[PDB]
């Protein structure tokens, strides 16, 4: 829930699968890309 | 415990009060982009396109300010402080403007 | 550069290149079109100073850096009291005043293109 990169995200994602908590894992991942895109919108209407 | 939770309520109204004053004074600050807007013209300056950049800054940090304020705190207070202070200071901002 | 004469009609090789220069008389509009097109062409030093308020008042800095704000043309041409192409060189400055209108027509400008509502420049053209 903190890294803007890919490698830890990729890695600990498949480590979370390696625990076998994949559904929670995917949901957190999608939440990270949600927050990601969310904050990517924070760079700027100037004109439509 | 009523003096206690009373005082915590007083800190709540003080704090949310301070946030609403912060956003509102950010606006009234931001209207001074008109001061000066470099001689808002006489009868024309045609053209006359756009767009008084300080006001775009006001839209910008207003927008991000509401972004992070929607991130941290709860919804109802944000709608409250932002709603009342924003619309009212918009109106009187035009008035003294 | 001198011998203020009309444009020699070579008939016809660089006449299309003269038409790009037109965006006659010998040299002033003929070379100065390449000068200013070279200038604002060179003044596109952005596409890497973008994601900030460079789109703000630095645009007005580009406004002050006009077709070098035309007194640089309009001192020496203002100074040159010479009967050779007198007002015929300035027919390429009434016609380079039509290139001043081309410069205020060189107006799909910046902020990337916003607000497309005015881009006029005609102070030094006046």
């Amino acid at each position: 829930l903190s890294s803007n990169e890919i490698v830890h995200l990729k890695s600990g994602t498949e480590n979370m699968i390696k625990l076998g908590l994949p559904e929670q894992a995917l949901d957190l991942f999608l939440q990270n890309r949600s927050n990601f895109i969310q904050d990517l919108i924070l760079q700027i209407v100037d004109n439509p | 415990k009523f003096d206690e939770t009373i005082d915590g309520f007083k800190t709540l109204k003080f704090k949310l009060i301070t946030i609403l004053r912060f956003n509102i004074r950010a606006l009234c600050i931001y209207d001074i982009g008109s001061f000066f807007q470099n001689t808002k013209i006489w009868n024309m300056d045609v053209g006359s396109i756009e767009l008084d950049q300080n006001i775009a800054s006001l839209i910008s940090e207003l927008r991000r300010t509401e972004s992070k304020l929607k991130q941290q705190l709860p919804e109802k207070e944000k709608n409250s402080i932002f709603i009342g202070l924003d619309i009212v200071n918009n109106y009187a901002l035009i008035k003294g403007a | 550069d001198d011998d203020f004469m009309p444009l020699s009609i070579n008939d016809k090789t660089l006449y299309e290149k003269v038409l790009k220069i037109c965006w006659l008389y010998p040299m002033t509009c003929t070379l100065a079109k390449k000068t200013y097109s070279k200038i604002t062409a060179f003044l596109s030093i952005f596409y890497r100073h973008e994601l900030h308020t460079l789109n703000n008042i630095l645009v007005k800095t580009m406004d002050d850096i006009f077709n070098d704000i035309v007194n640089k043309k309009i001192r020496s041409k203002l100074e040159s009291t010479s009967r050779e192409e007198i007002a015929q060189i300035l027919v390429n400055l009434d016609y380079f005043i039509i290139a001043a209108k081309e410069f205020s027509n060189f107006m799909t400008r910046e902020n990337i293109l916003q607000n497309p509502d005015m881009e006029i420049r005609l102070s030094s053209i006046k």
